[PDB]
Parts: C-alpha cells; structure tokens; sequence
C-alpha cells in the first residue's frame, strides 16, 4: 500500500541497476509490488528510513493513559466520518480543579467527581480523569493538591503545571500511575520531555496554532518519546473545529507524522451550560481528551450520552435486554405487548405506551437486536421463538387474564403463535403509534 | 462461472406448500427449469416454514436427484439436517454454509472432507456481518487456515463475502468487490468464491439489471460461483459473456448458447 | 517543512431557500430569512463560504400542548393564545422563525375546523413579522384539507408547509406550487427514500430551491447518530454535485427531545441524573448542537433557554476560522 | 462514470461526408442525441480521409461547442491538430491521445497544462500494444511520473491500457482489467482511467452485450471514463447501475434517470 | 508477493503479540498486505532467509555458460506454455566428442562441429557448445583431449568425467571461459563443488530420480554454489518428458527451490534419425541444454529450425525484410505483386507464385510485419505508403511494364493508387491461392 511515485520521488534517479533493476522508476514499481526489498540499493539514507516508517504505520498513533483496568486508550483512528467506518476509542472526559482552593472544598469537589457515572438505556456512562491545575503562588500547594486528590479518587489523572521542576516534584509520588504531563512548550519542552521519558508518562504538547505545534512535536519526537497528545492552542470553538480537523486530516489523508497523535481539547466557555454545548462540538470533531470545569450530574449526562451514541459501530444495532419490562403501575391486570430487543424498536413501543397511560408489560423477544420485520425475514422472529419467550417469563401466571399483542406487521403469525403458546394473540396496529387506539378499543 | 439455482428455497410460495403436503412435482420442475437456464448446481433449502429439517432436507435430496444429476447444494444452519442430506446424495455435494467460529468449524469442516464435498464459508461471526473488507478477509484467512488444517482441497472451499441490498447497505457492495479482489491474493492456490447475487437487488427497482451488473463486476474481481436465478436469460448471458472477457473459455460466435448448454 | 492547510474544494453547493415575503413581494412579513448556500462541511469557513447562518424556529400550537409541566412553565402566560405565544417567542426569547404546529387539527382531539386552522395561521401572521413554518397534525385526510386552505389564504406570505412523505406528497406539493410556497420532504431515516422523494416532488415541476429535507431525526440517546450520519451523507452529496440532496436540512429537535424521560423526569425519581431543570434544557440543546455539526439549517425547538444556548453556539460557529 | 461520445468519428460515413462539404447538421445533431443519451463528453475525430487534419479539427470544435457545453475530446494523433483544436475550445477539453514516447510527452503534457485540459495517455510506445499487465503498468508509471514532472493535476491524467477485440485478441481483456485494478498503486491521489469500450466487441456477435458487460467489469477494476456509444440505452443503464454498486452515488429507485439527467 | 498460508506456516505459534498484531495469523495478513514489517518477530533465522528468497526469487535462476560474446544464458523461464507468454532463452545445443578417438579422428569431427551453422528464410541458426566425454582407460588422456579441442574451436565447452581429480588437471588451461563441469554425484559432490567453486563455473548435477536429484542439489547449495543445471537421470524420452515437466512445474507453481534451475538432457537413441526426434521432444519439453552425438548437417537444420520457431514471441510478429524478392528467374515482362512484410502473408504469396512456377517480383510493403487486412485497418497500408514503396523498392528498374497487382482484399486501394504512383493497378484475387488462375487469364 505505497504509491510508486512516492517511492520513485525519493530515489536518487541514477538508473545504475545496482538494485537488480534497470531504472529507479522500475525499481519503484518492484517496491510497490514487492518484487525486491529496499535494503538492496546501498544509496540514500534518511529516505529509506522515512519510507519504511510511513508505509508500515497507522495515521494516528496510540498512547495509553496509564496502566491497569482503569487505563484508557486514546488516538488510534482512521476515519473522518463515522459512517465510513466505526470510531474506536470514545472521548476521554476529565474534570478540572484548581490547587489554590481549600482542602475541604477540594475533597468535596473530588468526591462529587467520583459520582459522575450514570446508568441509562441499559448502558453505563463513566468519566476517565481529573485535571489538577496550578494557580497558587507556592509550588508546594500543587504537590499537596495532586497527592490529595489521588488519595480520594481512583480515576486517571492529568497534571497541569508550567514549570517542570514544580511538576516533577509533584509527579514523583504519582509517576507510577497515569498522570498526563501538561504541557510541553517551545521554551520548556526539554525538561518536560525528560520527565515524561524517565517516568514513562504521556506528554502533552502545546502550540500556538498549527505551525508552532508541528515544529515542537518533531523536536520532542526526535528526543525519543512518541507518547504525545496535541494541543493547537485553540481557545475558541470555531478555531478548535478547524484545527482539530487538520490534525485528523493531515495524518490520515497526507500521513503527516507531526500530527499523528490524539488531540487534547480545553473548554473556555465561562457558563457551564455553554461549556457543555462547546464540549459536544469537541467530542464530535475528532477531539480525544476534553477537560471540563463543571461537574454537575445535570450537565455531564447529555454530554456522556452523545459521546456514547457517536462512538457506536454503525454495523451493530443498539439493543436492549431480553427481559420483561414493566411499564408504569402493572398490577396483574395489564396488556402484554410482544416486540423485539432492538433498542430502537423497543423504545418506539416503550415510548408509545408510556404515552398510553395504561400500565403495560413489554416483552422484547431476543432477535439479536434486530427490528422485528428484519428479524422476521431472518426468521429470527418465529411463532416458535415468540412462544418460547412467553414461557421464560412464565407470564400467564403473572397475568390473571391471558392475552398478548403482536406487532401488526407480522399479523400472519397469530394463529400459529396462538396454538403452540396457549396465549390469545391479538394483532395490534402496524405502528406502535396506534397502541392508544387499541387501548381505547 | 458456476451458476447455482436459488429457486428451490422454503421462502417461496410453491416450495413451501410442496413441503407441507410433500409434493415432489414442483420441486422436480424447478430442478429441471434451472438446468435448462444454465445452472450446473442446485441449492436446496427447507426454509423456516417447515417444522422439522431432518425429514424435509432428506426429502428434497431424493426427489431432486430423481430427474437431475446436477451438483446439489444443501442450504441450512442445522448440523444434523446437513449431514442427513449428505447421506442420500448419490452425486456430488456442497455444504452451505459455515462461519469462522470454531463451534461451527469443528462440526462442518470434517463433514465436508468426509463426503469429499465443497464447503461454502461465510465471512461473518456471531456479532454480525463485517463492514470493511479487511475483516471479511480476516474471517476468510481463518477459513483458509482451517482448510489446510482439516485437510480440504482449496478448490473446494467457496468463500462467501456475503452481499447486502444496494439500497439499505449500498456501502457494502464496493467492499465485497474489494474482498473478492484480495481473496485470490491471500492464498495460493486461491480459494473459490460464491455470492448470493439476488440479495443485492432486494427491494430495489429493476432487480435483474442490478443482479447481472454486480455479477460481471464480481467476476471481474474473481468470482467462481454465484447463487442466483437461473431462469433469468439476461443473467445467463452476462455470466457467459464475462467468461469470454476473463479469457476463461475460448471465444466463439455462439458463446452464450455454449454456456447455456455446458 | 511548513504546514499545508488541506482544503477540500467542493464541486457544488447546497440550495438557497428563501423564507417569507415582504410588502414588495406580495407578503406581509417584516423581513425574509435565507438558509443554505453552504460551500463546504458545516462551519468549515477555511474551505468554503457559509453565507447564511442556521436559524431557530420555536414551536407554537393552535391549542395548548401536551408537553411536560417543566416545558409549559416558561409559556404559562401566553400558552393558550397563539397570537400572544408567537409574539413572546420572537420578542422575549428571540426566535428566528415561528413553527406553527397545528396539533389542534387532530379529529380525535381538539378537532379544530378548517376555518379555525386558517384563522390561527392568519392570527400569527398579524402577531409577528417573522417567516412562518406551518405543518399539519398528522392526519392524512385532515391535513389535506387544512394545509390546502392555509396555503390558499396565506398565499403571498411564502410559508413553509411541512411534511410531504413518499406515499403522501401529491396534495401538498400542488398547493405549494399554485400559491407559491415552500415544502418539507420528510423521510423515515432513509437517505434513499429521501433522495427519491425529492425527485417525485420535483418531477411535478416544483423548483429545487423550494424544498427542505426532514430526515426524521432521533432524539439524543434515541438513534440520534442514525440521523447524524444521514445528515452528513446528505451534506457530502450536496457538495459532490448531487442536486437531489442539495436541499437544506430541517430538524424537529423539540418533539424528539422532550418526549424522552431524561428530559422531564424529576430529580427525586432519578437522583443519578440530577435536577430536571437544566438537564431538560441541555437535552434539547445537545440534540440541536450535535445536529448542527451534521448540517442542520432550520432547528425546530421549544424551550427558551435551550434556544438561547444554541444561538450562542451558532454565534461562535459563524466566526470564520479561515486560515 | 464519464461517457465520451464516440459517434462523431471520421471512420463513420455520415461524419466523413459532413466534413468534406462542411455540413454542420450531422455533426451538431449527433452532439445532441449523445447528450440525450447521458454523455457528458464528446470525442471528435476528423478521420483518415481528410487531408487537412488541422483545419478540419478546428471546424469540428467550432460547430460542436455551438450546440454543446460538454467536454470536447480531441481525437487525433497529429499534435498540430490537437493544439489547434485547443485554441478554439470554448470550454475545458480532453486530449486524445498521447503515448509513453518521450518525444510526445514533452510536447503534449505541457500542452495540457497550458490550456489546463485533461490528457489521455496510452500505455504503449513505438513497438505497439503490449499484452502483459506488468508491461502496461510500466508505460503507465512513466505517464504518472510525467504528469508530476510537468506539474499536471494527477486527476487530469486518463490512463488507457488499450482494449482489443475479444475474438482475435481474447487474451488482452483479462490483462486490461489487471492493469486497471493495479493502476491505483501508481500515485496518491491516483490518476484516472479511460477505455475505448467499443473495441472489445469488434467483429464479435451481439456487440452491445459484450460492450456493457466489459464496461461494468472495468468499473469494478477502477474505470473512470469510457469512449463508447452513448445512444445505447442498455449501456447507459449499465454505467448507472455499476456506479451505484461502487457506492459512487446515493441510491434511489430512479437511479438511471438521475444518471441521464445528471 | 507470497501467500498468507506461506507466511503463517513459516511463522511459529506463540500468539504473543510482540509484533504489534494480536495473533500470528492476523500478522500473516498484515504481511501479505504490507501493514507491518516482518522484522518485529524475533523468531527464527532461516525463515527470514526463506521468506525473503521465496517472495523475491524468480521460479528459475539464470546460469551463464561461457564468457563474453560467446556466452549463453540458460534457465530464467517463467512459462509452461508459450502462448501464455513467450519463451525467453533458446535451447543450448551441444555436440559430443569422445576422447578415446585418435588425434586425427578428434580433429576432423570438431572441424565439422564448427561448420554446424545454417542460414534460412532470412535468419541464421548456430550451435552453442562442444561436449568432451571420458571413455579412455587412462586419466591423462583427458588433458590431451581437452587441449586438442580448445585450440580447434571457440565455442563453449562442457567436460564430462566422474573423477574430480582427473577433471581438475584438464580444467586448468580452459578454466578461463567457464566450462560446464559434468557432473555432480552424491559420491563426489564434495570435490566437484569445491572445484567448480574456485573457477566459478556452472556445475552439472546428476541424480537417479527426482528425489535423489533434489536431495543432492540442496547439498551443493549449502556449500555456496548456485550455478547448477539439473539432470534427473532420465535416459528415456518418456521418462525425460515427465521428469523435465516436473522440474519445470515444481519450480514455477510450487516454488521448489531444489528444482529452480535449468535442465540438461542427454539424447540416448542409438539411431541418428531416432536421436533428432528425441531431441525435438526435449527442446519442446523445457530442456535448456541437450547433448547430441550427431554432427551431420542434415540432422541439425530441422532441429535448429524447430528450436527457432518454438522460441519465437507470439506477441511480437515475425517480419520479412521490406524489399523485392524475385520468384524464380524473373525477366522484364514478368508480373509485380504488392503485399505486406508480415512473413506469414509474404510466404503465403511467395508459396503460391513459386508453386504455380510463375517467375515474378514480390514487393512486401513494410507494415511492421502486419497482415494485409490489419495493415489496412491500422492505416499502415495507405495508397500513399504502397506508392512510396513502388519507388522505394527500385522495382521500376526491373521491369519493362508498369503494372502492379494488389491483394484483392484492398481492391479499392488499387484504384486510388493508380493515380499517385503512375503504375497500372490490377486488383488480384482476395486469396493468393487464385494467383495462378489470375496470371493465366
Ligand atoms: C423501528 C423499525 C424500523 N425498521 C428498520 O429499522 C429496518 C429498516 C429496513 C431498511 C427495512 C425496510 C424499511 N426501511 O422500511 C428492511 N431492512 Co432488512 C433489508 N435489513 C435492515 C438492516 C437490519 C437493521 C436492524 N437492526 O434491524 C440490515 C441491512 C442488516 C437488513 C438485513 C435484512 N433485511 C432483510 C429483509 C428481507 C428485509 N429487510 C426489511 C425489514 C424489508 C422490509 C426490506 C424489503 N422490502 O425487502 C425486508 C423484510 C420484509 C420481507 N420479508 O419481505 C434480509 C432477510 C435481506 C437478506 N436476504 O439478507 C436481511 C436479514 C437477514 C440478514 N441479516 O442476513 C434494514 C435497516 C431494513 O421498524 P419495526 O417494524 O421494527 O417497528 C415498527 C414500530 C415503529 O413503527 O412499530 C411497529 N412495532 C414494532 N414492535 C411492535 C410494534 C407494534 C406493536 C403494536 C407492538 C405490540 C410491538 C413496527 O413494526
Ligand atoms: C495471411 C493473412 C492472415 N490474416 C491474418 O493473419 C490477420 C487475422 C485477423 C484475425 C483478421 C481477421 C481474420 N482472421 O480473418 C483481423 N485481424 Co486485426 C483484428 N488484428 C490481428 C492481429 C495482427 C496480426 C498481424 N500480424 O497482422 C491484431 C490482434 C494485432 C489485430 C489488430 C487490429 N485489427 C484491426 C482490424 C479492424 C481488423 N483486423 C482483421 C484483419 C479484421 C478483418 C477483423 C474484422 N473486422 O473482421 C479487421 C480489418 C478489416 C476492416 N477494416 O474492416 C484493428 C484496426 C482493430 C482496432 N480496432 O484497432 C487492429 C489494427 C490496429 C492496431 N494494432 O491497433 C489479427 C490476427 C487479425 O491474410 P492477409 O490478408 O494478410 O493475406 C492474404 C493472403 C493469403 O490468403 O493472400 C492475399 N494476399 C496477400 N498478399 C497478396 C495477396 C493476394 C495477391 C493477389 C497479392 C498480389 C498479394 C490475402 O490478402
Ligand atoms: N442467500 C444466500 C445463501 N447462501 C449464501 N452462502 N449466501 C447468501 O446470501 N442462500 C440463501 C440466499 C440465496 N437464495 C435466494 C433465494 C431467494 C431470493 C429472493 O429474492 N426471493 C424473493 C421472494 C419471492 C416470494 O416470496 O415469493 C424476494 O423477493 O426476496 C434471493 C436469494
Ligand atoms: N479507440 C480509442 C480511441 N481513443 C482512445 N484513447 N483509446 C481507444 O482505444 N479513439 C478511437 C477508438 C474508439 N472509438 C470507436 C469508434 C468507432 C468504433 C466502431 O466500432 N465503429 C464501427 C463502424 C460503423 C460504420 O462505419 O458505420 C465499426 O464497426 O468499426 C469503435 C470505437
Ligand atoms: S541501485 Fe538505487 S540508484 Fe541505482 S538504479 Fe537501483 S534504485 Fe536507482
Ligand atoms: S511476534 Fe511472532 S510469535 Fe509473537 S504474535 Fe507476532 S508473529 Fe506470533
Ligand atoms: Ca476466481
Ligand atoms: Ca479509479
């Protein structure tokens, strides 16, 4: 997977045939095909080094945020759109906290951060890290902050301190874990690189625009370290989307080895509500690790919801559990509706019935998360299959009066389903939207 | 190109009713109508409609080879049903189909070598159909490694990259071609391939136009077999013409007729 | 060395649909609103012109809505007066458009007469000066009578009549042509049907600049990503020369977001989710925000604070990031 | 898929008589019907008979663009006639043809850059038309390198592996497809490919069947343009369908109509 | 290019992911594609050399017999059938001369061997080498034999003797032109390889069967000598055709490195006529070097003619020199036939005319060796082109008339032609077969 021109353009163009090939242009053909190796031609040096590295490497590199089951993976992406292919690694969420704050307020805020995990749609949303920033006067307040937070929380960390000396002294007692080193700058990158080198921690790279970022990255990479996250220095959301796209584009569409690393985004919106919406634009536009300031459950829920949806494989359908779902009151005198486990189908029905206002039982038959008609065609939805799901519930005992409602779209099944299940099958409306009419009648 | 007739499937109205009442007449007719079309192989599927598969599969095998000698292709997921059909097969056989999962591999792979039949292998897993061709190749490579494992000739291995309708899943069609194109290069001797051609035009306007078009495109990428409608004269012509354009069969002015009377 | 800004040049662009008409144009509106005209991916100023910013329309019904108690609170003073409801959404909340959702036309429910529906439309037209987006109730036979009468009386105002699906576009399209109005093409999360629908509507000799796409979006956490990908694929095709997908995209974020439990369910019921006040605001806001990155031109919202926070987002996204 | 109208060629009768007496009517009319068929390009050929290739070329250009905004494809081996035609082009044009000959490359490649027009490059030289795909790829690599050498947009380079009759030169057809599929490994972004489709069915029986079959097979390998009969409605449908099967255009039930009226 | 199976088989079975790929199988996929370098896996040493060889090395290597202008390249073949692609290197015909024959009988034969050169149909056929065998009782006779041949001929040499010690003394003087040391046997391969190593000469390998051959070849390869020609030991033509096919098949379609070398055959037919036919089979069946004991000029011409025909490129058409070919003893009243220089076309015509015993002039218009219809379709046979050949060829000086005959297939050409050439053009029969009846009338 390497263009013959890209190979030839790097060649000395001597046409000596010491490679065993009449010309370089023909040797470039043999390299793209694989007839001969590139180590044969004794000519050139740095040309052969970059070629092998570029040909056999992903566009976006992978840098892990620490070790253990708590560690998360960032970067490693090959797409600009989710429909072309699935997005692999979800956005890393990190809540920021200052060091000049009091200990009682510090612990109270950290304690609240550990509770930023939600349960919805049979799914579990969680955050990843905590950002400890240095705003105090004394450099000893920062080390007293990171060690304090690391004693309360068990999540990942990301250290934010300009002076490496202040950072290292605060890093030493936590260097064995994750803590990302934010950030390297064109004035203090040397010391910052050495800290992340010996301690084997990821190193954040700051830059003023695309240019300064690219120049600084190459220098840090040349020092031997390749575990980096990128920061174009974008503080405005419009400037962010543009810059965040370039890193994703140039690395994938141009193999830019300076932007072949994930992106760390910083929220700047003063208002917590505006920050959440600004975070949505980031988690959508190729940002890997975003740093929030607001830590409210009211705010983190819509963000973590969109993050989950965007990073779902378009191939695999969203599915709910194959277990009787009680709607409203129930009480043993309620309608039983048969449907499939596809999340989209299930909630279409769940939504319609909550609307109905009559407590209902909803049995989402396990069709591997397929919409009943599709499952139907598969034959996954069968009278034998639905009948068997009735039993697992052992529902007939559960309901005093026996009946079940079938989606109108598979109306055909009702005789066969009725006869082997022993349950009176009513064929409902083809669309769950008419469930209310059925309830009325 | 090996055209495998698809008409004998339990999803059709006549075939379904011919199983419940056990009527050999419609089954035998389609076994002859597809042969006249140009199909040198017949696909036997009992369908979801029939209650028992063991009895239904064995019933199809007998009545099909009663008036035909074409290479029969057993189409089912049930392991017992497949082996049940292989018993009454007096002619050559072809198991359809299997996936890369070991639970399916350990059971069907030696079953194909035992009767010395062909094995259609799907490039899918338990989760579902892969998107990228790289994953289709991954499941294909495993089918090749499992082919050299159980001792099965590669020319009997029919890789199935699977094909989805060009309306709901249009983005799969170019991936299937990329799959087929790279299938021949991942192994030498190269494994054969087979597609459910009629699936690409499901719920699509002008189905035959889409069917034969994708066939030519698939053969250009290296397609050996194809499970489609043999009663479609326009489809047979394209299948015949593609052989000439691939230099598989020596050209003659009546190249269409010779493929139909192979 | 240097850093080369990769700019994707677009072959074509998304259509420009003019909403409303002034006195000189035979209408009675104060101003006109133009959407679309984008020459690149949403908010990619560095590789194309974004001449017109996305707009936000607030939902107004001829009757009182069955919205949750939380959503009804900011409208309690004018919720039962469509004329006063529209005026507040424009003056107090600063809406760009008025989304006149006639739920009262439902024969089962309010069963408002045809002369009543057309009276409500005319009432709003005399209340505000912004362009209107009037859609039916969802009843095929009823909407065929309502939307036809509304288009005939409000002829010249250049309204945006809503929802003309695949099986049902015949009656509505003809009304838009005769009385010079725009139309919404709604498709059940299918770009293929969406493209085919725009053909059938155009084959009736209706200009392509009078059509807006409704992909039938899903709410946040309820298949919003299925619509997000479609809206992107539509956006790509529009730039790739596909004229059938060159129509601007409208989104009913108000209906899809406030029909979720996570939007209105009390904090006492779901403590892990938090206060239902701002959680409901952000639920509709994030829904709109995510779709703005997909190519949303007209957002149909409900909650005031939700609209305000989305406008702030649009205000920043329109800031040119051109290198 | 770009369709270049082949009908306006001097080898045809009505075209030759139209050039001799300078009659615009047949030339202008054919420009319409080919556009009615769905062609977005027109190939103009003066023919072997006419003694003044230069002035006749300018005539064809000046009368075709009068009734057509399509991209003109100047079909002439004479460089002087090619440049003369480009001087009369109201819009963007295409050059046909250039070979891998260095003497032609240094004269036609800058000529394409100067007018900012497209360039069709044959994978051959003074020897003739090669057979092996490895040989065709050699001349193709030179053309790609020549494009970058003279600062030509890579997407403006239309590489033609050249197609021969499927009866007397059947062994060329599979090689051409192997050339198209392997052409992608020459540049990034990769250059475009073109073919004179009607040549594949020369002296063969049922030419339209062979034409549209090979066209679909070539698109799967990566065919971007093709100089074929735009009046063949079955050929246009094939180009439209195969374009959908490559996910190059969003599917709709009226996909053929969207191709003709594109 | 190699296969996915070929890599996985050579690959171990650790599944350790040290290569950056989860399993070993998935790593084989990335190698056949080119996603990663194989150097990552630290395992094995011969496999790295085996994979590098098999993927890069052609089916058959090339070993040169001789030195300078008189050197002939053997091996280097990639085809089983000449219609798939052309055969590249012709058969190396060699003549055998025994040493036991007296000095006068040894000189008279070599004198005739040098005279084994032929000129036919505008082409020249020659032999390649001379074989000196050892049937004498005394070892010292071989040194006097090779010296007697060395001064007599300048063609290549191939020495045949079992004992290496007897062979080395006679090899001393003639080791400059790289002789062919025949042969290597499992009993003396140690001394044979060592001798062929110092002088850098092609070493013939003998074996009793394909198995003993393959085993022995591998033994020589390990010593560092790859200049080998194979001898399956097949003395019978049926055995040879089978064996040579295997050597040719296994090396091309199975990458059998033991058989990836050219083949040397030995004609064993007692009768001289039976020998030539046996040689025809060999040169047809992949034999790179056949040793004949016949020195008759009658037995070599048809044998060399068939060798020339078989090794012709089908893609590249044979051409006749453009010019005038007088058929018989042509006078100044005889006819002039226009045709093309495609050899097939020209001899079709030359055959018909000579066959009817018509003295005449034939003008093969250069059409780059293309047949009359094609030349016409490729604009290669314009009236202009034929007219120019009429003047170009000097045919006018030859005849008292000014009349020329055109092939009937381009009958229009003749009318057009008459005007610009000033010759009277008669349109002949479409097939050269009707020429006799056309000239009679
Ligand atoms: C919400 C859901 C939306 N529907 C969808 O989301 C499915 C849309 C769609 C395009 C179908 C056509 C279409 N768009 O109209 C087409 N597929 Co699909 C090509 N498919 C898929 C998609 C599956 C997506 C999934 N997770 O289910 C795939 C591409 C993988 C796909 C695959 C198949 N598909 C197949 C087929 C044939 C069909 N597929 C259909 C469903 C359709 C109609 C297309 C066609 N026309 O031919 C076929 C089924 C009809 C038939 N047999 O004739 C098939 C077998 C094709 C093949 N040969 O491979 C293959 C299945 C086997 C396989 N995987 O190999 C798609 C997307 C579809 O609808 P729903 O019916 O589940 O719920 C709905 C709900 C909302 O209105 O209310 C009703 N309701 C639901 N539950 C209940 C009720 C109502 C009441 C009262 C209740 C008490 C319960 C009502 O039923
Ligand atoms: C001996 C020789 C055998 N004839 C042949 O060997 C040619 C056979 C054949 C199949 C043609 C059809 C067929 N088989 O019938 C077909 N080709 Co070819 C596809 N071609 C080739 C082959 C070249 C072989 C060669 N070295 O010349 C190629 C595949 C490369 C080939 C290529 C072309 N070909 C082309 C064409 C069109 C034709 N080709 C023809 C000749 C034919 C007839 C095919 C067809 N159509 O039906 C076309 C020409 C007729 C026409 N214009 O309508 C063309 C232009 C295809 C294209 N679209 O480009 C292309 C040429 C340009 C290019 N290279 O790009 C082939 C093999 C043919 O015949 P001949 O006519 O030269 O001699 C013959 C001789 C023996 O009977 O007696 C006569 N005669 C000869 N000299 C004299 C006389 C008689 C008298 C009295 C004299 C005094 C002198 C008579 O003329
Ligand atoms: N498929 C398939 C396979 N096997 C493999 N390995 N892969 C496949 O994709 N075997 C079954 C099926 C191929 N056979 C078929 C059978 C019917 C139709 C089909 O188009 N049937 C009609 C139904 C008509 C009726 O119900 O009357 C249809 O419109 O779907 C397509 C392919
Ligand atoms: N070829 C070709 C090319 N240009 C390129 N770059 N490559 C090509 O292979 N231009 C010319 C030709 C393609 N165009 C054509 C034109 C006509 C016919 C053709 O079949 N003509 C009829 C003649 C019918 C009549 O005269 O009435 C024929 O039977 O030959 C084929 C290809
Ligand atoms: S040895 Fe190197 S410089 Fe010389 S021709 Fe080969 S690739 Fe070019
Ligand atoms: S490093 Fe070698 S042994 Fe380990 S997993 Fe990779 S291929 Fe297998
Ligand atoms: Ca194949
Ligand atoms: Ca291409």
């Amino acid at each position: 997977p390497l263009t013959g021109l890209e190979i030839y353009k790097q060649l000395p163009k001597k046409n000596c045939g010491e490679c065993g090939t009449p010309t370089c242009l023909a040797f470039a053909m043999n390299l793209a095909s694989g007839k001969a190796s590139l180590d044969s031609c004794p000519y050139v040096s740095d040309a052969a080094r970059e070629a092998l590295d570029a040909a056999a490497a992903p566009p976006i590199a992978k840098v892990v945020l620490g070790a253990g089951p708590t560690a998360v993976e960032m970067g490693d992406e090959t797409e600009l759109f989710r429909h072309d292919k699935r997005f692999y690694h979800e956005t890393a969420i990190a809540i920021q906290v200052s060091d000049n704050l009091s200990s009682e307020e510090l612990k109270a805020k950290v304690e609240a951060i550990n509770g930023l995990n939600f349960d919805r749609v049979g799914q579990h949303y969680t955050i990843q890290a905590i950002a400890i920033r240095h705003d105090a006067d004394d450099p000893a307040a920062f080390k007293a902050a990171v060690a304090s937070v690391a004693a309360a929380t068990q999540l990942n960390l990301v250290l934010m301190a300009d002076d490496p000396d202040v950072l290292k002294e605060a890093l030493a007692g936590v260097a064995d874990r994750k803590p990302l080193l934010y950030a390297a700058t064109g004035a203090n990158y040397e010391a910052m690189t050495a800290l992340a080198k010996e301690n084997n921690c990821p190193l954040a790279v700051y830059g003023n625009g695309l240019e300064e970022l690219a120049e600084l990255v190459d220098k840090i990479v040349a020092l031997g370290h390749k575990q980096l996250v990128l920061d174009p220095g974008a503080r405005e959301t419009s400037r962010a989307i543009a810059d965040f796209t370039q890193i994703r584009r140039l690395a994938i569409k141009k193999r830019f080895r300076s932007f072949g690393y994930p992106i760390i985004a910083l929220t700047t919106a003063a208002n917590p509500l505006d920050e959440v919406l600004q975070a949505v634009n980031y988690v959508t536009k190729y940002a890997s690790l975003v740093v929030l300031r607001t830590d409210a459950k009211e705010h983190l829920l819509p963000l973590l919801s969109w993050r989950q949806n965007l990073y779902t494989d378009p191939q695999v359908p969203i599915r709910v559990e194959e277990k009787l779902n009680e709607i409203g009151a129930v009480n043993e005198n309620s309608p039983v509706y048969v449907t499939t486990n596809f999340s989209l189908t299930y909630y279409s029905v769940e939504g319609e019935i909550e609307s109905t206002k009559i407590p209902s039982y909803l049995l989402s038959v396990d069709t591997d998360g397929l919409s009943v008609l599709t499952a139907y065609a598969d034959g996954k939805f069968e009278a034998e299959k639905i009948a068997a799901v009735m039993k697992k519930v052992d529902l007939d005992n559960k309901v005093k009066r026996h009946r079940i409602i079938i989606p109108g779209a598979v109306a055909v099944l009702k005789g066969k389903l009725e006869d082997l299940t022993g349950w009176e099958v009513i064929v409902g409306p083809r669309e769950a939207s008419g469930i209310v009419a059925f309830a009325r009648a | 190109m090996l055209i495998i007739g698809e008409r004998i499937n339990g999803m059709f109205g006549d075939i379904k009713r011919a199983i419940q009442e056990r009527d050999p007449a419609p089954v035998q007719e389609w076994a002859r109508r597809q042969e006249e079309g140009g199909a040198r192989a017949l696909d036997l599927n009992v369908g979801p409609a029939v209650q028992d598969k063991v009895s239904a599969m064995e019933w199809l095998v007998e009545v099909t080879q009663e008036v035909s000698n074409l290479t029969l292709c057993l189409d089912s997921t049930n392991i017992k049903a497949i082996e049940a059909g292989l018993k009454k097969c007096k002619n050559r056989a072809m198991i359809n189909s299997t996936n890369a999962e070991r639970e399916k591999v350990e059971k069907l792979f030696p079953l194909a070598v035992e009767h010395g039949a062909a094995l259609i292998g799907l490039t899918m897993n338990k989760t579902g159909i892969p998107k990228d061709s790289d994953t289709r190749l991954a499941f294909a490579m495993e089918l090749v490694a499992a082919a050299d494992e159980f001792g099965l000739p590669m020319e009997d291995l029919y890789i199935d990259p699977l094909i989805l309708p060009a309306n709901v899943a249009q983005d799969h069609a170019p991936e299937v071609l990329k799959t087929l194109q790279q299938i021949k290069m991942l192994a030498d001797p190269a494994p054969k391939t087979v597609l459910g051609l009629s699936n690409v035009s499901q719920n699509c306007q002008n189905r035959p136009l889409i069917n034969r078009t994708f066939l030519a495109m698939a053969m250009a990428c290296g397609l050996d077999a194809a499970i489609a409608d043999a009663c479609d004269e326009a489809l047979i012509e394209t299948a015949a013409t593609a052989e000439i354009l691939l230099n598989q069969t020596v050209y003659c002015d009546s190249f269409v007729k010779m493929f139909k009377t192979r | 060395m240097a850093v080369q800004i990769l700019r994707d040049r677009s072959r074509a662009a998304v259509q420009k649909v003019v909403l409303g008409a002034t006195k000189d144009q035979g209408g009675t509106r104060s101003h006109t609103i133009v959407v679309g005209g984008d020459a690149a991916l949403p908010f990619h100023h560095f590789e194309g012109e974004i001449v017109n910013r996305p707009v936000i329309g607030m939902e107004v019904q001829d009757i009182v809505p069955d919205w949750p108690d939380v959503l009804k609170d900011p409208f309690t003073d004018v919720i039962n007066e469509p004329g006063r409801w529209a005026q507040k959404c424009v003056a107090e909340y600063g809406a760009d458009l008025i989304y006149l959702k006639l739920d009262g036309a439902d024969p089962e429910g309010a069963n408002h007469s045809v002369d009543q529906c057309v009276a409500t439309v005319k009432e709003v037209l005399q209340a505000v000066g912004v362009p209107l987006v009037v859609v039916g109730c969802g009843d095929v036979e009823k909407d065929h009578e309502v939307l036809e009468a509304v288009a005939e009386a409000a002829a010249g105002e250049n309204l945006l009549l809503g929802n003309a699906e695949q099986e049902n576009y015949k009656s509505l399209t003809a009304a838009c042509m005769v009385h010079k109005h725009n139309i919404i093409a709604r498709s059940p999360l299918d770009i293929n049907i969406c493209k085919q629908l725009n053909i059938l509507i155009n084959e009736m000799n209706l200009p392509l600049d009078h059509i807006v796409i409704d992909p039938s979006i899903g709410g946040l956490g309820y298949g919003i990503e299925y619509s997000f990908s479609i809206m992107e694929r539509i956006r790509l095709g529009a730039l790739q020369g596909d004229k059938m997908l060159s129509m601007p995209v409208i989104c009913t974020v108000g209906y899809e977001a406030w029909r979720a439990k996570e939007a209105s369910a009390p904090v006492s019921e779901y403590p892990g989710w938090g206060k239902e006040t701002e959680r409901g605001i952000l639920w509709e806001a994030v829904t709109a925000t995510a779709l703005l990155q997909a190519g949303a031109h007209i957002l149909l919202m409900r909650h005031p604070e939700a609209v305000a926070r989305v406008k702030e987002n649009i205000d920043q996204l329109m800031v040119s990031n051109a290198y």
